[PDB]
DNA sequence: ACGTCCCTCTCGA
RNA sequence: AUCGAGAGGG
């Protein structure tokens, strides 16, 4: 994490087994891969704040 | 006279380990 | 398996591929307090919010137990005053052996040991 | 540097992150598990209120 | 950790084929690329399953209780 | 304390932070049960809903740009454009 | 209820009681099986 | 004669040999595909131990119990717990099963397929025996004890279809093979100088012919003669494991016409 | 003078 | 629980 492209927001997908899961061409700007990474994930509590994750 | 106790390392010169054999050391419950 | 993941074929891990076996432990001792003013493990009635009832009256649990969540293994206590040691909130499995005995004082100790087995589920190092 | 440039932050996540042919860019596919106690204010508005009823 | 049963790979029933491995290969004191072979197994899958086991269950009983 | 819309000089094109505070703004205040204004054709959600009303710029809204030297230019999102 | 280990006694011993393989002669004990079925699925 | 016409190629104890002739590909994988896992068979299912000081853990040997082969010729006369009435199992859904072995002998003592008893109510169908295979006839080695070693479980065993766990496995290995010399270039190859003498000619190509290489490629070559080869642990017998191969799938399409003509 | 970001365990006064 | 030391994970 040292730039924006590695702190971008998503939709949601409910879904099976305990890993997140993202497309394989989102993998480079986080430079991120499948071999024992974990990811944060974070959640507005609001709007507003959507709308800035959602339109920034 | 008394002075204290040290800490021995197993299967050196002072433990039973050095003594025992495959059988022995499983009776032992210690790993061969 | 894109970009070093792998997939695996899950009937093959049907037939007990991969398949590891845990085991953590738990200890205690009666910590003493000088005047002979020892602790124990019992079943009591301020205590903590598991769900002792899987104990025996005599401060434990015994092999067999499937155990889960945050359910008391060892009900210490000390001058009321509770004491006990729950599960791990992590962990969920089923208990194997456990030992008692005594310290370099002479007090009790007891190290439980619970087992479970771990299964090679989508997401698991290799 | 530690307590106010930067702290901890309730509604967060982790896991091991793997990658999806079948899925969109712009979507993550969070576990359930998560789901279930990743949770979110919400107001009771004449548009929801027929929603967050079957919700509780 | 014992023999498992049958096969990770096509799950050939495999279990049973052990005891009757050992003495392939010391009673009658042959090959083991021909002890296998002569067992029925021609799928290298199942092949390796027998080749590489260690039967630290041995080790096991050996102890005290 | 103030410049006449007459002078004003800022962007007259509205900012991708403008806009998305503003969808934002609306969009709370909508769901926390607000009078809105466009006429939902069925929107359960309050981004489309504030979103509707950014595209007839019915939203009673004024951005108050600062200057570096203290004084704003206030712009009505009736009268900001919108193209981004 | 408690076991032992180089012999295995059956002892039992209830509450307040010390603790020794007082047959044989190490405190070790175990806990033993509560009669308890427990159950696991063959997968 | 029909359609679909068969010639078997060898017949056997364990193994089963026949060309699919004027069956589709789609079909033939199709088949190939329930036979593997959605063809019933019976395996324990449920494991309550009551005394087991063996080496291996309770769930351990649990796990290798499920994946002793059952008898499963007649099994439709038992209906899937599930699905019957009876809080929780009963002799309609469910055979049940003990095993009973102690360490006497001083020596190294097993426990095997064999030691398995039955301790339900059969009602005359041929349902829950441990196949042997074996020829010593001692089964399958699921246990060791030391003269003092005890193992007191007993085993619900429930009727399953691999596609919920490979222990329900009716089928094992099935080999698949078409168009020997590749015809209808199905699978661009891989050589250094010469792909020929280097992919050698599989065990198959002796009932197709060669190409006369001279002559050109035919671009209505369509796939249809199979070489197939099935083969099932005994849990069922090798001829029912592929007609109740054949048998499923049409139960499989039938369902749909089923709830078609509901809507 | 400060000396990359975060995360999972395990252990001695 | 708190500080202190230690091995690994990207
Ligand atoms: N010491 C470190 N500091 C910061 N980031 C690190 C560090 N080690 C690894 N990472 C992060 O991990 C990722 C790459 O590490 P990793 O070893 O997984 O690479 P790799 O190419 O998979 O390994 P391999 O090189 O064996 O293929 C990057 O996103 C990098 O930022
Ligand atoms: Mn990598
Ligand atoms: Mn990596
Ligand atoms: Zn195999
Ligand atoms: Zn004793
Ligand atoms: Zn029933």
């Amino acid at each position: 994490s040292l730039h924006k492209m590695s702190m971008m927001a998503h939709r949601v997908k409910v879904i099976p087994y305990s890993t997140f899961r993202l497309n394989l061409s989102v993998t480079s700007p986080y430079n991120a891969d499948f071999d024992g990474d974990e990811m944060n994930l974070h959640v507005p509590q609001s709007e507003e704040t959507r709308a800035e994750l959602s339109q920034l | 006279v008394f002075i204290g106790r040290l800490p021995i390392m197993l299967r050196s010169k002072n433990c039973y380990l050095s003594e025992a054999t495959e059988s022995d050391l499983y009776k032992l419950k210690e790993c061969p | 398996n894109q970009e070093d993941s792998m997939i695996m074929n899950q009937s093959s891990i049907d037939r007990g591929l991969f398949r590891s076996l845990f085991f953590r432990s738990y200890m205690d001792q009666e910590k003493k307090y000088g005047m002979s003013i020892t602790e124990t493990f019992e079943k009591p009635q301020r205590m903590k919010h598991g769900t002792y009832d899987k104990l025996d009256d005599d401060g434990l649990i015994a092999p067999g137990v499937r155990v889960s969540g945050e359910d008391v293994i060892i009900g210490k206590t000390t001058p009321k005053r509770d004491a006990s040691t729950p599960l791990r909130s992590t962990e969920n499995g089923i208990v194997d052996q456990v030992l008692v005995t005594t310290n370099q004082d002479g007090l009790k100790f007891v190290k439980v040991r619970v087992r479970t087995t771990k299964i090679p589920q989508i997401g698991d190092k290799f | 540097r530690g307590n106010l440039m930067g702290k901890r932050v309730d509604f967060s996540a982790r896991t091991v992150i793997s990658g999806d042919p079948n899925l969109e860019l712009d979507q993550v596919g969070v576990p359930k598990s998560i789901a279930k106690t990743l949770t979110y204010p919400e107001v009771v508005t004449p548009y929801n209120i027929d929603r967050l009823t079957q919700l509780v | 950790m014992i023999v498992p049963v049958r096969c990770f790979s096509c799950g050939k029933v495999v279990g049973d084929k052990w005891e009757s491995y050992l003495n392939l290969l010391q009673e009658d004191e042959l090959d083991e690329g021909t002890a296998l072979s002569r067992l029925g197994l021609k799928r290298y899958c199942c092949r390796r399953m027998i080749l590489t086991h260690v039967d630290l269950i041995e080790k096991f009983l050996r102890y005290n209780p | 304390k103030a410049i006449p819309k007459d002078q004003r000089a800022t962007t007259p094109y509205m900012t991708k932070y403008e806009r998305a505070r503003i969808l934002g703004t609306r969009a709370l205040q909508i769901s926390m049960n607000a009078p809105v204004f466009v006429d939902l054709e069925g929107e359960t959600d309050p981004l489309r809903i504030a979103m509707k009303e950014l595209a007839e710029k019915k939203i009673p809204l004024v951005i108050r740009r600062y200057l570096p030297d203290g004084s704003f230019e206030d712009w009505s999102v009736e009268e900001l454009i919108v193209d981004l | 209820k408690y076991i032992c280990a180089e012999c295995s006694s059956k002892l039992s011993l209830s509450r307040t009681d010390a603790v020794r393989c007082k047959d044989c002669g190490h405190r070790i004990l175990l806990k033993a099986r509560t009669k308890r079925l427990v159950q696991f699925e063959a997968r | 004669e029909e359609g679909p016409q068969v010639k078997i190629r060898e017949a056997s104890k364990d193994n089963v040999d026949f060309i699919l002739s004027n069956v589709d590909l789609a079909m033939a994988n199709s088949l190939r595909r329930v036979m593997i896992a959605e063809i019933p068979t019976l395996a324990i299912d449920s494991v309550e131990v009551e005394t087991n000081t063996t080496v291996l853990a309770d769930e351990f040997i649990a796990h290798r119990l499920g994946l002793i082969p059952l008898q499963s010729m007649d099994i439709e006369q038992l209906e899937y717990s599930r699905d019957c009435f009876c809080e929780d199992h009963c002799d309609k859904c469910s055979v049940v099963l003990t095993l009973q072995a102690f360490g006497e002998s001083e020596s190294t003592t097993n426990v095997y397929s064999k030691d398995l008893v039955i301790v339900s109510n059969l009602m005359g169908r041929n349902i829950g025996h441990p196949i042997i295979q074996d020829k010593e006839g001692n089964g399958v080695l699921i246990c060791k004890l030391r003269k003092g070693q005890e193992l007191k479980l007993t085993c619900v065993a429930k009727k399953g279809i691999a596609k919920e766990h490979a222990k329900w496995g009716p089928a094992a290995a099935i080999e698949f093979e078409y168009d020997p010399w590749n015809k209808l270039k199905h699978t661009d190859y891989w050589y250094e100088q010469d792909s020929a003498k280097e992919w050698p000619q599989s065990k198959n190509c002796e009932y197709e012919d060669p190409p006369n290489e001279g002559d050109p490629f035919d671009y209505k070559a369509q796939a249809d003669t199979f070489y197939m080869n099935v083969e099932s642990v005994g849990s069922i017998p090798v001829d029912q494991v592929v007609v109740r191969g054949i048998d499923t799938l049409q139960k499989k399409v039938a369902s749909i016409l089923l709830a078609l003509t509901q809507m």
